[PDB]
């Protein structure tokens, strides 16, 4: 059955078993199985940093926008732990850039958070929305500041600035 | 070992119950083979909560435990790493918390990264109407399954009657290295909350909790 592979696959990918993961998948496992807190093996490995493992995912079928039962997508799991490459090959695979979680925050609020500059600018250039609000009014820009990422900060201002100048 | 006789805590939780968004952060201190633990915690965003505090306190880590050296204690054993845990409280009225918790350790601190959904709670039922006093005394059935330990309590959430409103806790605890793995056992718990202000923006939590075998 999908399903019961797909159980499999949740724990091999939890656990990072890239062999485990491409013989599960081989053999039919459910790519898209959930676990109760709606965590799919995507998820997972995006966590966890297993690049090799989100690139398969994505290949056979994994849904790069899935969201877990916090509001929490694939892409604001690598943003959220600075996996830059995982970033990048989720975006290109159609991650919603500006993907909001049950408080609000984008992958953007994340990564200005968690202090991942260069995940920062992956995002604006595929399209973050810069002046993204949480639930609470707060931007990105404002994370940024609150935890002295002031690098980022200062990318974030100059990012809003020049936002200002389209059509 | 890793984990001192004293360790402090630093945690942070964002939440969303009943579409109310929050931001909650702690500091605070135990001693993890006492198994006695308390933690101090501020609403950063989306105060004032409009629903029961007693909700949020049992998410606010096992490695608060005493453990008896006959059970295996897979907490303890999961450090430096840590351990991840996920929850979910079933309410006697069909309100449902689903919750997880990261714990990893930074010198002599625990750290907890926490997420906690509540949803499906009636709007003039006792915990959006802020009308409980606390939980009881429970007792925690620890068992393995898949590699994992799991948790369930039957738990009583009292109420400003007297009364009180059945819960369902399940946990699945996942060490993230392998440890030896325990056998059948139990985990008595008293949590409390020692201060609060009005508003519950500032709270302290207090949990003692201890392992015991099967027999006894």
């Amino acid at each position: 059955h999908g399903s019961d592979l797909g159980k499999k696959l949740l724990e091999a990918a939890r656990a990072g078993q890239d062999d485990e993961v491409r013989i599960l998948m081989a053999n039919g496992a459910d790519v898209n199985a959930t676990d109760w807190v709606g965590m799919t093996p995507l998820h997972l490995a995006a966590w966890k940093g297993h690049l090799e493992i989100v690139e398969v995912l994505l290949k056979t079928g994994a849904d790069v926008n899935a969201h877990d039962v916090f509001g929490t997508t694939p892409l604001h799991l690598a943003a959220h732990r600075g996996h830059l490459e995982i970033v990048e090959v989720l975006l290109k695979a159609g991650a919603d850039v500006n993907a909001q979680d049950m408080v609000g925050k984008t992958p953007l609020h994340l990564a200005a958070y968690y202090g991942h500059l260069e995940i920062v600018e992956v995002l604006l250039k595929h399209g973050a929305d810069v002046n993204a609000q949480d639930k609470f009014g707060k931007t990105p820009f404002d994370l940024a500041i609150d935890n002295g990422n002031e690098d980022i900060a200062e990318v974030l201002q100059k990012a809003a600035k020049l936002n200002d100048y389209k059509d | 070992g890793v984990i001192k006789p004293d360790m402090k805590i630093k945690l942070k939780m964002e939440g969303n119950v009943n579409g109310h968004a929050f931001v909650i952060e702690g500091e605070g201190e135990g001693k993890p083979y006492d198994g006695t633990n308390t933690i101090n915690l501020e609403v950063k965003e989306g105060a004032p909560l409009p629903f029961s505090y007693d909700i949020l306190t049992t998410a606010f880590n096992r490695a608060f435990t005493k453990y008896p050296d006959d059970i295996p204690n897979y907490f303890k054993q999961s450090f430096p790493e840590g351990y991840s845990w996920e929850r979910t409280m079933t309410f006697e009225d069909k309100g449902i918390v689903k919750v997880k918790s990261d714990i990893s350790m930074e010198e002599d601190s625990f750290i907890y990264e926490i997420h906690l959904k509540g949803e499906n709670f009636p709007p003039n039922g006792p915990v959006m109407q802020k009308k409980t006093t606390g939980w009881d005394a429970s007792t925690e059935r620890m068992y393995v399954r898949d590699g994992v330990l799991k948790g369930d309590v039957k738990h009583k959430l009292l109420l400003e009657g007297g009364g009180h409103h059945r819960v369902d806790f399940k946990t699945i605890y996942r060490a993230k290295k392998a440890v030896k793995l325990p056998d059948y056992h139990f985990v008595d718990h008293r949590i409390e909350i020692l201060n609060h202000d009005k508003d519950y923006n500032k709270v302290t939590v207090y949990e003692s909790a201890v392992a015991r075998n099967s027999t006894d």
